[PDB]
């Protein structure tokens, strides 16, 4: 049994995770109780991947919730799957972090961290074979963003050899709640790319613009744009919770997907595009699946090359027709995989389709035009920190002025770092 | 009596092995649950196909195998498979979490902490044998644990069966039936760390198997179950002659005397014919003309190379089913005029020839049709080298970059050992070369 | 053309056509690596705690 | 939309065979180390043949044939013929050469002694020329001495000199007739319509070596006449046969042509069976160059044949087109000037 214990922090985490587990006990058939009502015994197969079995059948989700605030934690508790998480599992403070990365990391969140620690303790203790931890989180507040962080420095320290994955929501000015969320995003970057092995890069600008330009829908909600999270969490997750000639686990995928430690930040594509009854066929799904539209990181793919690209199709159909469509991609557009990397696109094809769809394509890349999430963020960063403008917020919750700096470095040496493969 | 001890490592070993066993008990008669009623001799005897078989005081014929992965789901099917009756359950060992595709996860980390076990149970088997000729190995270039644990239980056997042979069945990576990129690098450290210590090597390139798959067999996409069962036909040729009585290759030193003239060049390529579908109704059965002409053909060989550009060193022609020496020695003077078969000059030009009446067994229900005759050649070609280019190549490429290499590192690898096994592969081209040359 | 050492049995029978004449380390040396591998493997990963704990 | 790499930037040929392919805007150029092509136009030396037809659903095509250098160099030339039956020692339409190693360096020293030796005895003309692979070195000695002395000064053959070749009457020069041969990937052999003779613009003398090498470069250094009777000293087929037709009262295609479609169906089909790519994984399509000298009783020698040739400056329009229709088109299919060579 490979379990994996999920965390989600922060109103972003917590709103973003709630509909990932809603999404995937549907697929298991796992009722709000918590009873198994499904069908195919292929639900069951690895359904200790993410769950935990009680008394009288009952299946409880692995997962974590923590916030420095109960405000959401209390949404989710009387949401639709609110009585399927352990009430021990609501690990959460009173004051918040005030969209502060300092509050989450070193004031607020210090006080509430070693608490949410047992929590972790108490699941992985029970793991026969525990192979890392998810988290769910945003960059651009201050508790998924700074507590985080924090949370997953101590975990790694615990833990040091299971894999750390993360879903991190990227902040944008399209969508946004505070000016300081640049800062927020740079100082947590700094702390991914030491301490996870494989983040999906989820840019709310990216969101923003598939349901505005491609959804046609005039005023996005977050629960648009958190509809098109639970798809690709659905969808990136699906060979971990599903059998398949592949015994995939987190490990493998990191091996695989990471020539280079730093380098281990994905671009996450989805197919169909979703908000709706004609079937989609297989070269459909590979040319939306490959189309920039269908990028969830709002970068282009034909401005860099891809390192690595892992591709998951959902639905009954041909497998031979899925390796000619994938096998005309990479050798029509031969320019934007790199040469150094023989065979960097593996195909893993599901029967099980998800919730509403017949046919779906998931679409995991690691491509250097990531840079250009990173290098939008570092330039929102240094138009504020040039002036030293809302600084305040900071310093006066202990840090200093060099943290920053440091910061901004590491942010700009990995746009070095993902350029030079890019020749 | 002299006993061979199987060993199956890895997924693609215990898989592999799994199929050659069923064929084997399929040839020898042996049912399911061990039971063998042509045996007359119960709990005893010293036939030829004992030295797969040991024998119970109940008459359950169990192999002399031991099958390790460090991971419990592929062997797990082993135990609650059709043939979980054979084995019992010390010769199935199994760990807790696989290498991820990492040599040195399954060399220096997790091999490590099992490789003392394994050996033990090996030893449980060797004790059980009144004279143990060698070992045949089973495993994959690619997976972390078919490379690295491999390349440390070959280490090991070296030490503690120093006068035994090891023969290798070895799948070389193909990326139409692949499970990870690192397999270039994967390949070059466990052959860097094997040569010195495998005595004869039967490499199966997965490319040369999906395609005879697809073009013989008119199968869309081959499954490991199609790959395996055409596998376990080359295997069972090329050990029918330690299972059944013969004069030819009857003891595994008898591989090396016969193709392996250069240690470090023990590396023959196999060539099978014919491949049948049995989805047809009736084909028309190949010659024995026709069946030996097909092993100068590069879509039968299980490494897609080309022969014609390299020199021989030697040559068996192993036949099973209605084959008469007159036939064979007719074939081979039409052969030898029509195909550009080159030998080098310090070897002679000749053919070992070895015949079985008993034609080639298939599994019921099967993708291979029974046929009347078939032939396995083993030739020393020095056109194998191709496979090793290929591969080096791919190698190069990724390490010039230094891509995924700190995924050994971490396990405790030098990038010093990286360089020093692609020198070791450097030199194995150079010879190849020196052999080769015009 | 010649036909060399017929044998013949009830299984089957084997024969040689000639065409044309003709023109370890011990147990410590591995152990040594090994716990090497670890070593290295220890001191990567107490320098990533000296790291989390500064 | 096709794939194709290059790997030879100096192949006059292929540069335009490149250009018509992007051209046609179905054919996408690559970078020369890209794996994903579907054809590669490679390098003269140490082609990589070992890593084509290896890429799942790629269909690979290569403008080389490997094994075919035992065509193409001087002494594997003289060694094929000699050793295969199908050409055979007794082949009336190859100079019989020898090959002969330096001594500093199997060997045929003595077998071309003895031959030589018995020319001086029966009054026959005994003129030789050596030369090898390694030329731009080629001597033209009557005496043997002087031959292997300049050999020991790599591998060189001796072949018995044109001593009475065909001379064109206005001007007694000596011509070189080169005809371009394709041959595709299902091994037909097609013949290219068009030819040229490198003549010579020196008289031709018994007794120098201008008059009696006519090699472009050759022709065009150290002969100053260069251009006077043809342009570039280079005839084509149209004029060379009116010549014929005027002086000799017969025709190229029977007197000559005849001969040359023969010579170049004997060696390709000698070694089909060693280069032939038909069940192989990769196919192999390439474009030969084959250098006759006439006789003045109108017979037809293979001098040497060229692996990478060098087409003319007027038919490379035409030919380099031949190329992507019969060779590159017929495998990789998009949105006659040759003569085929039928055989079985
Ligand atoms: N012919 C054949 N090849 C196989 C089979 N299983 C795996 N392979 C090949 O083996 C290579 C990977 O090695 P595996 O055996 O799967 O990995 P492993 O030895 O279990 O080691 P791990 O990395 O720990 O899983 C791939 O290139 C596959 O093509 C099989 O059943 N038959
Ligand atoms: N046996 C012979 N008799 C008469 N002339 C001969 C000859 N062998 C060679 N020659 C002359 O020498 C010239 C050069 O010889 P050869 O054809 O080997 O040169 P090369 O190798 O430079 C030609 P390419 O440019 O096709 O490579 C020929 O064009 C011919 O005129
Ligand atoms: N996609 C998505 N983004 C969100 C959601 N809620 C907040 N965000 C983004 O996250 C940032 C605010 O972080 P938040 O989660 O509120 O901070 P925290 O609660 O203190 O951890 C802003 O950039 C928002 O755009 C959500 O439900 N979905
Ligand atoms: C947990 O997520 C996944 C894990 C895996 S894996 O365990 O087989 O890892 C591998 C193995 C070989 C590989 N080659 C390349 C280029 C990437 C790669 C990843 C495959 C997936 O889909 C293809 C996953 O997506 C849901
Ligand atoms: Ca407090
Ligand atoms: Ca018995
Ligand atoms: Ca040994
Ligand atoms: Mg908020
Ligand atoms: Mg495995
Ligand atoms: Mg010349």
């Amino acid at each position: 049994m490979r379990e994996i214990v999920h965390i989600q922090a922060g109103q972003c985490g917590n709103q973003i995770g709630a509909k990932f587990w809603e999404v995937i006990s549907d697929e298991h058939g796992i009722d709000p109780t918590g009873s198994y009502h499904g069908d195919s015994d292929l639900q069951l197969e690895r359904i200790n991947v993410y769950y935990n079995e009680a008394t009288g059948n009952k299946y409880v989700p692995r997962a974590i919730l923590v916030d420095l605030e109960p405000g959401t934690m209390d949404s989710v508790r009387s949401g639709p799957f609110g009585q399927i998480f352990r009430p021990d599992n609501f690990v959460f403070g009173q004051s918040g972090a005030g969209n502060n990365w300092a509050k989450g990391h070193y004031t607020e969140g210090a006080e509430l961290v070693d608490s949410v620690l047992d929590v972790v303790r108490k699941e992985s203790e029970s793991c026969d074979c525990l192979q890392g931890f998810q988290l769910t989180h945003s960059l651009g507040g201050g508790t998924g963003s700074g507590m985080g962080t924090l949370l997953i420095s101590k975990i790694r320290e615990e833990y040091p050899d299971r894999i750390m994955n993360t879903f991190s929501v990227m902040p944008s000015p399209k969508v946004s709640d505070t000016v300081v969320e640049p800062y927020n995003a740079t100082l947590s970057v700094h702390q991914l790319v030491e301490n996870t092995d494989e983040t999906y890069c989820i840019d709310n600008e990216a969101l923003y613009d598939i349901c505005f330009r491609t959804l046609k829908l005039t005023t996005p909600t977050y629960g648009d744009l958190n509809h098109l999270v639970s798809a690709t969490m659905s969808g990136v997750t699906t060979c971990l919770r599903f059998p398949g000639q592949l015994n995939a686990d987190l490990r493998k995928l990191a091996v695989n997907m990471v020539p280079f430690p730093r380098l281990h930040f994905f671009m996450p594509g989805f197919a169909p595009l979703t908000s709706q009854y004609r079937a989609l066929t297989v070269p459909e799904l590979t040319q939306q699946m490959f189309d920039s539209k269908n990028m969830m990181a709002a970068c282009d793919p034909r401005h860099g090359r891809y390192l690595t690209v892992a591709a998951i199709f959902r639905g009954r159909m041909s497998m031979k027709e899925v390796d000619e469509q994938m096998l005309n991609v990479q050798n029509k557009n031969s320019s934007y995989f790199v040469e150094w990397i023989p065979n960097n696109v593996k195909t893993a094809v599901c029967d099980i389709p998800p919730r509403g769809l017949k046919m779906s394509a998931t679409f995991i890349g690691n491509s250097t035009a990531i840079q250009e999430l990173f290098k939008r963020i570092s330039e929102q960063f240094t138009a504020m920190f040039r002036r030293k403008a809302f600084l305040h917020w900071y310093t006066g919750e202990g840090m200093d002025e060099m943290e920053f700096t440091e910061a901004e470095s590491n942010m700009n040496d990995l746009v070095s770092e993902y350029q030079q493969y890019q020749d | 009596m002299r006993e061979c001890i199987s060993i199956h490592v890895g997924q693609a070993g215990v898989q592999i092995g799994n199929a050659c066993w069923e064929l084997y008990c399929l040839e020898h008669g042996i049912q399911p649950d061990g039971q063998m009623p042509s045996d007359k001799t119960i709990g005893g005897g010293d036939d030829s196909f004992n030295t797969f078989f040991s024998e119970t005081g109940a008459g359950k014929h169990v192999p002399r195998a031991v099958f390790v992965d460090l991971e419990p789901t592929v062997i797990d099917e082993v135990r609650t498979g059709t043939y979980r009756q054979l084995f019992h359950p010390e010769q199935l060992i199994t760990g807790k979490e696989d290498a991820a595709n990492n040599y040195a996860r399954g060399h220096y980390t997790i091999g490590k902490e099992i490789i003392d076990l394994v050996l033990d149970r090996i030893r449980k088997l060797a004790d059980q044998c009144t004279g143990l000729q060698g070992f045949l190995v089973f495993h994959s270039f690619g997976g972390g644990t078919g490379s690295g644990f491999t390349s440390l239980l070959m280490e090991r056997l070296s030490v503690d069966y120093g006068k035994k042979s090891k023969l290798e069945f070895s799948i070389y990576p193909a990326p139409q039936v692949s499970t990870a990129v690192v397999e270039p690098y994967n390949s070059i450290l466990t052959t860097h760390t094997t040569l010195e210590h495998s005595d004869c090597a039967f490499m199966v390139d997965n490319e040369a198997i999906y395609d005879i798959c697809r073009r013989n067999l008119d199968i869309e996409r081959p499954t490991y179950t199609n790959l395996n069962r055409l596998i376990s036909q080359i295997v069972s040729s090329i050990t029918a002659s330690l299972r059944f009585d013969g004069a030819l290759n009857v003891d595994l030193t008898e591989f090396q005397t016969n193709l392996v003239p250069y240690p470090r060049i023990h590396f023959p390529l196999a060539t099978y014919a014919p491949v049948i579908s049995a989805e047809k109704a009736y084909h028309e059965q190949l010659s024995v003309a026709e069946i030996t002409n097909a092993c100068f053909e590069p879509a039968n060989q299980m490494v897609k190379c080309d022969p014609r550009h390299g020199k021989y060193m030697a040559c068996c022609l192993l036949y099973r089913g209605d084959v008469v020496p007159k036939d064979v020695n007719a074939a081979i003077a039409t052969i030898k005029t029509k195909r550009s078969i080159q030998f080098v000059d310090w070897c002679p030009t000749g053919f070992k020839v070895g015949i079985n009446y008993q034609p080639p067994t298939v599994v019921p229900g099967g993708d291979l049709a029974k046929v009347q005759r078939a032939v396995c050649m083993l030739s020393n070609t020095t056109a194998i080298a191709e496979a090793w280019a290929r591969l080096d190549h791919k190698f190069d490429l990724m390490y010039a970059k230094r891509a995924f290499v700190h995924w050994y590192v971490g396990e405790g690898m030098e990038e010093g050992e990286f360089s020093e096994a692609r020198e070791d592969m450097a030199a194995l081209e150079k010879d190849y070369e020196e052999v080769g040359v015009d | 053309m010649e036909v060399i050492e017929l044998n013949k049995c009830t299984s089957g029978q084997s024969f040689e056509v000639i065409l044309k004449p003709p023109s370890d380390p011990s147990l410590e040396e591995i152990q040594k690596k090994l716990e090497a591998a670890e070593e290295r493997r220890k001191y990567q990963e107490a320098e990533l705690l000296k790291h989390l704990a500064e | 939309m096709y794939t194709f790499v290059v790997r030879d930037e100096n192949s006059s040929v292929y540069a335009e065979v490149s250009r018509l392919l992007l051209a046609t805007g179905q054919w996408k150029r690559l970078r020369k180390d890209n794996p994903r092509f579907n054809l590669m136009l490679g390098e003269r030396n140490r082609l990589p043949f070992g890593r084509l037809g290896h890429e799942p659903g790629l269909v690979q095509l290569v403008n080389y044939y490997r094994g075919a250098d035992k065509l193409c160099r001087k002494a594997s030339l003289v060694k094929l013929i000699k050793t295969s039956p199908e050409l055979s020692e007794s082949c009336t339409w190859f100079p019989e050469s020898y090959v002969i190693y330096p001594t500093n360096l199997t060997d045929e020293r003595e077998v071309f002694l003895a031959a030589y030796n018995r020319r001086r005895e029966g009054r026959e003309g005994n003129v030789w020329i050596a030369k090898s692979s390694a030329g731009a070195g080629i001597l033209i000695s009557s005496e043997a001495s002087e031959l292997l002395d300049f050999i020991d000064e790599q591998v060189h053959v001796i072949q018995k000199y044109l001593e009475k070749p065909l001379l064109l009457e206005p001007g007694h020069r000596k011509f070189d007739i080169r005809s371009w041969v394709l041959v595709d990937h299902l091994y037909n052999i097609y013949l290219y319509r068009e030819g040229v003779l490198r003549t010579s613009s020196e008289p031709y003398n018994s007794a120098d070596k201008t008059c009696h090498l006519t090699n472009h470069c050759i022709q065009k250094e150290y002969s100053k006449n260069y251009g006077r009777y043809e342009e570039g000293n280079e005839m084509f087929f149209e004029e060379f046969n009116q010549y014929l037709m005027d002086a000799l009262n017969t025709t190229l295609e029977n007197s000559i042509l005849l001969q040359i479609k023969h010579i170049i169906r004997s060696c390709l089909m000698c070694i089909e069976p060693a280069i032939s790519t038909k069940h192989l994984h990769y196919q192999s399509f390439q474009l030969f160059g084959f250098d006759f000298m006439v006789d003045e009783e109108l017979k037809v020698w293979l001098i040497e044949v060229n692996g990478a040739p060098a087409c003319a400056q007027k038919l490379y329009a035409e030919l380099c087109q031949g190329i992507v229709d019969v060779a590159i088109s017929s495998v990789f299919p998009l949105a006659s000037i040759f003569i085929k060579l039928h055989h079985h």
